[PDB]
RNA sequence: AAAACUUUCAGCAACGGAUCUCUUGGCUCUCGCAUCGAUGAAGAACGCAGCGAAAUGCGAUACGUAAUGUGAAUUG
RNA sequence: GCGAAACCACAGCCUGGGGAACGGGCCAGGC
RNA sequence: UUGAGAAGCUCAGACGAGUAGGCAGGCGUGGAGGUUUGUGACGAAGCCUUGGGCGUGAGCCUGGGUCGAACAGCCUCUAGUGCAGAUCUUGGUGGAAGUAGC
RNA sequence: UUUCAAUGGCCCGUCUUGAAACACGGACCAAGGAGUCUAGCAUCUAUGCGAGUGUUUGGGUGAUGAAAACCCAUCCGCGAAGUGGGAACGCCCUUGUGGCGUGCACCAUCAGAGCAUAGCUGUUGGGACCCGAAAGAUGGUGAACCAUCUAGUAGCUGGUUCCUGCCGAAGUUUCCGGAUAGCAGAAACUCAGAUCAGUUUUAUGAGUAUGUAAAAUGAGAGUU
RNA sequence: GUACGUGAAAUUGCUGAAAGGGAAGCAUUGGAAAUCAGUCUUACCUGGGUGAGAUCAGUAGUCUCUCGAGACUAUGCA
């Protein structure tokens, strides 16, 4: 089965090599910026760190409730608000398999849930929480030192009328 | 040019026999499709009935052209009434009942002449392709399990009397594969030639050759598939079916020792033939991957460039804009230096007195 | 009919230009690109030449025809009116059966387009000869 | 011989040849590709080494040029074991010093009619609907009766 | 490898909509005066070997096989080497007793089949 | 603007007889043969069929008689 | 109640301009 | 490296209106020789279809319905071989019209 | 597929005409419906043989169709009746460069190629791409009518049936319905170290231009 | 169902859906509605256990080709 039945011509050496992404100047880890997309459209978070490509950025649990979750660097609005201290926190736990989707498994034999669909459910596990309650512990103190922080990260960001978002200054 | 030199002969229970035949030069001659298929279309032509329509159909009414201007075309229509031919038109090809446009003559060319010796090469090059087993193969013969190709069996296959003597000879020799398939292959001819007495079709068996018959023929005749056929007679319609090459040939032991006669050499006369040769072929040996990987040849040829080249320069990058390809293009913009400061500390104003009072002028 | 491959049918034909083809690109000899253009012309083009053309040319003027074969792209017939065949050597892509005899039993030899390939590939110490095409 | 039969039956007639549009077939069993090449003719390849199965077993079929008049004995055959680590070298061992070119269509017919035999079993184990023929006349009596009826 | 259409509308014989007795088969405009040949400003397009597509993909179903014509068991063999390539095709007039038999050839084959399931049911 | 009416599409029913399939017919070619009539011909008419649509057969011995042959039918 | 035939590319408001008629189809306006 | 239907494969560049006319390659129809160890009452051919696919196109393949006995692909041979027109021929059928009218 | 929206879209063929205008043909659908067969001639290609070539008037023969295939006696037809440039080759030897020889076909200077068949194309006869024009004549029936010759005669009218691709004019000099030529292709030749141009110059002359001769620029060119 | 095989087109009636200020009309691009093709994870790799059997036997026979190549038979399944 294992010499090659076809032609199979190998695809040519590319010349394509990955090289690490280049973030945004303003995108710095402790900006409060605006979600512009997902469920969380208009909430303004805290960035923690920035993973390869996205932005692991979560708003306090107490605040705004948006858990730890990554969010790409061009659906977000980095806001000028002052700066977060964010360098308390270790977040090297929080790496591509960290927020990686479990893999799809589960033996699960012919009937029942099989067949007559006993199937099970999920839960997030007390360790994302352990983790969670970590960082709004460190987090907290700092967005209590500096004013309206607590209320203005409670808010959701939305567009009035005659608001030209070319124009003004975020 | 090299060949097998003898066959085999085999007897009615299908063993070999100790005896030989020097191969006929007949089976050195050249292989020509183009001259067997075009004899073969006019040999073809040769027994075909005419055929012509009546002398006088679509005129045999009376009509007359009854004017131009009276709001219809000017195509004669039968006079008289009565009859719904009233107003009708004939003597046309659109009419209905009318004369068709040219009609047929039995004195269309219905054969046609080809030169003797044209003749006699295509017979011999359709004899030389009935030894190779592979041209027999590709024409739709089982031949498979065939001892030897070509397939000479005894003499005493001349004196058969009884069908299925000649049926227990096809199966000792694995001929009857042949035999099945032809039977299998008969099914009602399609279009109207079943209502033309050309009810069925079916393939070609093998063709039986012998020198002289003491039941041979009536002993194979009903085999559906056999045709039986004299030596001095070979016909390009029996070796080459449809101008197709390689036909699936029985000899007996007295056919093939009687081909060197029929056909002679390349150099001798036939016997049977007057003053005819075996045609020359314009290559002595044709296998012409052996002339060109030749060791004579091999040594002086040029060292061969490669197979399909690889393909340089698939996509122009621009110099100016990919700096690889201009430090492959310029090994000098490594080192250029573009902006060098010349005037440091000097910048003398250099216009005279005289050249100012010019410009300062009207 | 002229220019890139034979109008003609014959499929030892084919094979000639076949073999040619490869002499002509692969070795830089004009005379594998002489033959192999000849090989593409039609009867019209390439007409017979005698025995006694070959005869004549051969030892003319100051002779010495030495064993050099002698190449034409076309037939090569017999003139029955020469008495004594000198021994010749001919490569053709076809000769009559009385030319054939003739040159044989008068000493030297006949060819074919291949067998002078193997002889000489390049075609060195060949008389490359033509038939007068005024007919 | 061979570039003759070639001229006759792979540019003239050869009742195995099926004229597709983009390329035609052989219907020869004894082709390794199952296309009308020069390279892959059996006929016009007096040298040929082809894999064909025979009741869940494959053999290497091989034919030389000096057996090409005795069309019972043209053929010859040997059997590939059912380890393909095996099956490869036997291909290697008996068609050595043959041309690179023929040892790799061998090994690629090898390859696909080992898959055919692993997917033949595989479908023998799984229960599969059977397919019934639906009857154009029972179909046209069934549906007057139930109007009738 | 994708396969691109350079277009996927017919070429319509000109004015055959609004005559019955004229087809829709392409018909070369003859007419001098014609708007169609001269090819006018919303006039209709002509076949032209622009359109052609490319040779690579060309004869290439949208799942990017090749149709092959199957009447029995022995034509779907000869795909046995080429089952990523071309899809078995039974022809129209192949009885239901023989399209069962090549559908089930071609399963262990790895064939595809364009219409496997015709003229047949299912018996689970 | 909904209806009606008009137009377009589709379904079903009509209308028509295309297509397909075939066919005791035609057409063509070849072969064998030599045989009308005053001993009433060819043709025409009128009659006979238990009924026959005609058509065929026959001639007041009328869809035939004698003789020979086959041997049990005839038939709507 | 019985009942045609001629004719039938398709259509059917004007106003102008549109050079070749152009108005019945085209262009800008009314309907 | 397997890419020798050498009639193949492969690399590169330029170019693209077109009447008369010149040239080349293809599509389709009736019949004939060969072939497909071809298809078919478990449904041939034909016809129908807002089913699907292929081809630049001529055209071809196919699903469903209808149908009832034959038919096709490939190489070659052959010809009474391809229609929108001819105030074309034959047949059928419309608007005018339930009008003119009797 | 239907339908909507935006934008665009004059009825097809024929003839005419720069072009159109036109005038024609078209109620609708189905089926039929027009460069065919044959004799001669010439070119070209293929095939066979070749100073030869052609079996088929005929004879022999052919048991499985026997109008086929196979064989050929005597005729006869048609055919037969030196110097330069140069293809190709060898030898060098400063080796490439060139030179020294041998020199086909063909062109300049003073050692038979046919015959037969097939196809293509052109052409001339036959009905001759199809439909088209009053007839006339012969013989009959009661000026008329009917049958045949007849498919009579057509420079003219209308029509003339699948696709794609590649080339592609001229619409006029000149003599005079024409023979030329030009325009556009085919084949064979010889050449890129050779020539050429709806070219621009230089300068000679001649009268700002003019023609001629010899620098730039572009393209491989000249033929038959 | 003798208005009788198949039963096209033009044409007509009914039914349904859609559209509809003095034309239809086709093309290009989408929407809407209706309706289709149009597909899926299911296999690979790596085990281990269990038994299974030959192309495996520190095995014996027969047959067909030509020692060994195929087909089988008996026995063992180390």
């Amino acid at each position: 089965k294992y010499y090659p039945a076809y032609r199979e011509n190998v695809p040519k050496k590319a010349r394509k090599a990955v090289r690490p992404t280049k973030l945004r100047a303003s995108l710095a880890p402790g900006t409060v910026c605006i979600l512009l997309a997902g469920r969380f459209r208009g909430k303004r978070v805290v960035v923690l760190s920035q993973l390869e490509d996205t932005l692991v950025v979560t708003g306090p649990y107490k605040v705004n409730g948006v858990p730890i979750r990554r969010v790409n660097h061009r659906y977000v609005i980095a806001t000028s608000a002052p700066k977060i201290d964010v360098s308390g926190v270790s977040v090297e736990k929080f790496t591509k398999a960290y927020f990686a989707k479990q893999k799809r498994s589960g033996p699960v034999k012919k009937d029942e849930a099989f067949f007559a669909e006993n199937a099970p459910k999920n839960a997030l596990p007390a360790e994302r929480i352990a983790d969670q309650k970590a960082v709004d512990a460190k987090l907290l103190p700092a967005i209590k030192a500096i004013p309206n922080m607590k209320e203005y990260l409670a808010a959701s960001f939305a567009l009035s009328n005659g608001d030209r978002p070319h124009l003004m200054k975020f | 040019a090299a060949a097998r030199p003898t066959v085999s002969i085999y007897n009615k229970d299908g063993s070999v026999s100790s005896e030989t035949l020097a191969l006929p030069f007949v089976f050195k001659a050249p292989i020509r499709p183009d001259l067997v298929r075009s004899v073969h279309t006019a040999v073809a032509k040769n027994k075909r009935q005419p055929y012509a329509v009546s002398e006088k159909a679509g005129h045999q009414t009376s009509a007359e052209s009854w004017g131009t201007g009276r709001a219809l075309a000017r195509i004669p229509r039968v006079g008289g009434g009565g009859t719904h031919r009233s107003g009708q038109a004939a003597f046309g090809n659109m009419c209905r009942s009318g004369r068709m446009f040219a009609p047929t003559k039995t004195w269309r060319k219905w054969h046609v002449k080809v030169n003797q010796n044209e003749k006699r090469y295509a017979i011999a090059s359709a004899v030389a392709a009935s030894g190779v087993p592979s041209l027999l193969l590709a024409r739709g013969h089982r031949i498979e399990e065939i001892p030897e190709v070509p397939l000479v069996v005894d003499d005493a296959v001349q004196s058969f009397q009884k069908t299925k003597e000649a049926v227990a000879l096809l199966k000792e020799i694995k001929a009857y594969r042949d035999v099945i398939k032809v039977a299998n292959s008969r099914k009602l001819r399609a279009g109207k030639g079943k209502l033309r007495n050309r009810r069925h079709v079916q393939r070609r068996g093998p063709l039986v050759v012998f020198n002289e018959d003491t039941g041979i023929v009536k002993a194979f005749r009903n085999i559906p598939g056999v045709e039986i056929v004299n030596v001095r007679r070979l016909n390009l319609l029996q070796l080459a079916p449809g101008g197709h090459l390689g036909r699936f040939v029985i000899w007996t032991k007295s056919a093939f020792g009687l081909l060197d006669s029929v056909f002679g050499s390349t150099t001798e006369v036939a016997q049977l033939k007057k003053n005819y040769f075996l045609p020359e072929n314009i290559i002595s040996n044709a296998d012409v991957t052996r002339l060109i990987n030749s060791d004579e040849i091999q040594s002086i040829v040029k060292a061969a460039g490669p197979s399909r080249v690889k393909r340089a320069h698939v996509q122009k990058k621009n110099p100016l804009k990919n700096k690889a390809v201009l430090s492959r293009l310029n090994p000098y913009a490594k080192a250029y230096k573009a902006n060098v400061k010349i005037n440091s500390e000097k910048t003398p104003k250099a216009a005279g007195e005289k050249f100012l009072s010019v410009l300062h002028e009207n | 009919s002229q220019r890139s491959k034979p109008a003609s049918e014959n499929v030892y034909l084919k094979l000639l230009v076949k073999l040619y083809r490869f002499l002509a690109r692969r070795t830089d000899s004009r005379f594998n690109k002489a033959i192999l253009k000849r090989l593409f012309q039609s009867k019209t083009n390439r007409p017979p030449i005698s025995i006694s053309k070959i005869a004549a040319l051969t030892s003319r003027k100051s002779a010495s025809s030495q064993n050099k074969t002698t190449v034409v792209v076309g037939t090569v017939t017999d003139d029955e009116r020469m008495l004594t065949v000198p021994k010749l050597s001919i490569a053709a892509l076809r000769f009559t059966k009385s030319a054939r005899a003739r040159i044989l039993k008068a000493g030297g030899e006949v060819l074919t387009l291949d067998q002078l390939a193997l002889r000489a590939p390049t075609g060195s110490n060949t008389v490359l000869v033509r038939g007068k095409k005024h007919a | 011989q061979d570039e003759v039969i070639w001229q006759v039956v792979g540019h003239e007639f050869c009742s195995y040849r099926i004229k597709g549009e983009a390329q035609n077939f052989c219907r020869n069993e004894y082709n390794v590709t199952g296309l009308c090449n020069r390279q892959s003719c059996p006929l016009a390849n007096s040298r040929y080494a082809t894999v064909r199965e025979d009741n869940g077993k494959l053999y290497l079929y091989m034919k030389t040029i000096e057996r090409a008049h005795f069309p019972s004995k043209l053929w010859q055959r040997i059997k590939l074991s059912k380890n393909y680590a095996k099956a490869l070298e036997q291909i290697d061992q008996q068609l050595l010093y043959w041309p690179g070119r023929q040892i790799h269509r061998c090994k690629q017919r090898l390859t696909r009619l080992t898959q055919y035999l692993l997917k033949a079993r595989r479908l023998a184990l799984k229960h599969q609907p059977a397919l019934i023929p639906i009857k154009p006349k029972q179909a046209h009596r069934e549906a007057s009766r139930e109007r009738k009826a | 490898v994708n396969i691109i259409k350079k277009r996927t509308k017919p070429f319509k014989r000109h004015q055959s909509d609004r005559f019955k007795r004229v087809g829709e088969s392409w018909r070369k405009p003859r007419g001098i005066d014609s708007c169609v040949r001269r090819r006018f400003r919303g006039t209709i397009s002509m076949p032209k070997i622009g359109y052609g597509n490319n040779k690579k993909t060309r004869y290439c179903m949208p799942n990017g096989l090749k149709a092959f014509l199957v009447r029995n068991v022995s034509d779907v063999e000869l795909l046995l080497m080429h089952n990523k390539t071309y899809a078995a095709e039974i022809a129209g007039n192949v009885s239901a007793r023989k399209r069962v038999e090549i559908v089930e050839k071609a399963r262990a084959l790895g064939v595809k089949v364009t219409n496997a399931g015709a003229k047949v049911r299912s018996q689970e």
